[PDB]
């Protein structure tokens, strides 16, 4: 299926993934697009950050949903 | 059937994405819906309508603000200083639990102001980081007495640092544009405003916790070798350390070797008060102030610290070297 992901500039690009994908995976899914390591990312839905071991089932992530992803650490 | 079907769930998740979006922007200051002067203004304004600040003053805390946001230099007002002196006298000698302690140079405290508060910590420590650099004759010629520069200034710092060529990817993440905003920053921003004044520092990523419990004994060794290298009390030359945790950061000024061979890190906060830090500044420390300052492996749990420490000064061609290096832009990592 096909999701979006949103960093807070708003560059937004697409996934194909399937509810079995963990968040470890969509990560990598991200590195493979935008060459960002996955470490230097964190994924926001549903006001939520999610866990690497955790699947996109996890969280009823479904066709065209947005997860957003902030970058680096800052506070 | 099902296209409307489709067409609603695809109505819903859009008002849920732009919602969490508009919120996320927000939170992170990168909605660009103003800066430092406006939330100063406008926690002013509050307080007037409060009916706790008359009208009078409030005209002059403005023009006093319009002076230093026009000359670049932070006003002093939310500054303690003191506090490494105090430690020492109090190590020195009160009866503690303490082994040996190592203390950075002078630092000063910088809290966040009505301007700042909830986003101004990177920028508020990298001001009490400055704070000991500057006095520090080691980075005379590389900061040339420059002054505490305020938060827009900082701002624009970063920017010149972006300009000049520093982190292109950083930049991008923040709009290339941190005046006029309330963006939260970490070590790497800090990182490339110190390295485009010619200061030699890092960052140090401890991705992941390396103890029992989801604690960082490599994070806490590796401050304790900073530090370390015969008194009972170590007021050392070093500046302190800027550390970065996913949503807030602080400064490392020391650590304790505790009687029992543990350790604990001295930690100053930008987010405490002037009168909480003024009670360190009295005659005798009461030890039950010193707890909040006091950080042992217990209280570092998040997953994840960065922290960006100094070390000298640069050549140009040394910070040429770095800026280029910075296009890629890496840290050490331990593990």
């Amino acid at each position: 299926m096909q999701i979006f992901v949103k960093t807070l500039t708003g560059k937004t690009i697409t996934l194909e993934v399937e509810p079995s994908d963990t968040i470890e995976n969509v990560k990598a899914k991200i590195q493979d697009k935008e060459g960002i390591p996955p470490d230097q990312q964190r994924l926001i839905f549903a006001g939520k950050q999610l866990e690497d071991g955790r699947t996109l089932s996890d969280y009823n992530i479904q066709k065209e949903s947005t997860l957003h992803l902030v970058l680096r650490l800052r506070g | 059937l099902q296209q409307e079907e489709d067409r609603k769930r695809r109505s819903e998740e859009s008002r849920q994405e732009i919602e969490e979006f508009q919120k996320l922007q927000r939170q992170y200051g990168l909605d660009n819906s103003g800066g430092y002067k406006q939330q100063q203004l406008r926690n002013m304004e509050i307080e007037v309508n409060r009916g706790r600040m008359p009208p009078s003053e409030f005209h002059r805390r403005k023009a006093d603000m319009m002076e230093s946001l026009a000359l670049g230099f932070d006003d002093g007002k939310t500054k303690t200083s003191g506090i490494i002196e105090a430690l020492h006298r109090y190590y020195q000698n009160a009866a503690t639990d303490v082994r040996r302690v190592w203390l950075s140079s002078v630092v000063d405290h910088f809290h966040s102001s009505l301007g700042d508060k909830g986003w101004g910590c990177g920028y508020r420590n990298f001001q009490m980081l400055l704070s000991s650099l500057l006095q520090n004759d080691a980075y005379n010629d590389c900061l040339k007495g420059m002054l505490i520069p305020c938060i827009p200034k900082i701002q624009s710092m970063i920017e010149d640092a972006w300009k000049e060529g520093f982190d292109p990817q950083g930049a991008s993440q923040l709009n290339n544009r941190l005046q006029g905003t309330k963006a939260w920053i970490g070590a790497c921003e800090v990182y490339i405003l110190l390295t485009s004044l010619r200061v030699k520092c890092h960052i140090v990523d401890f991705h992941k916790s390396t103890g029992p419990l989801g604690t960082h004994p490599r994070l806490f060794e590796w401050i304790l070798n900073y530090y370390s290298s015969s008194p009972k009390v170590v007021c050392t030359s070093k500046p302190p350390i800027y550390l970065q945790h996913q949503g807030h950061s602080r400064t490392v000024i020391g650590i304790e070797e505790k009687k029992n061979r543990t350790l604990c890190l001295l930690i100053l906060d930008p987010g405490c008060p002037s009168r909480e830090m003024q009670k360190l500044l009295k005659q005798d420390i009461e030890a039950s102030s010193l707890k909040q300052l006091r950080k042992s492996m217990g209280n570092l749990k998040h997953k994840q610290y960065q922290i960006l420490a100094v070390e000298g000064a640069l050549s140009l061609e040394e910070k040429l070297a770095r800026r280029q290096a910075s296009q890629v832009f890496t840290a050490e990592k331990i593990p």
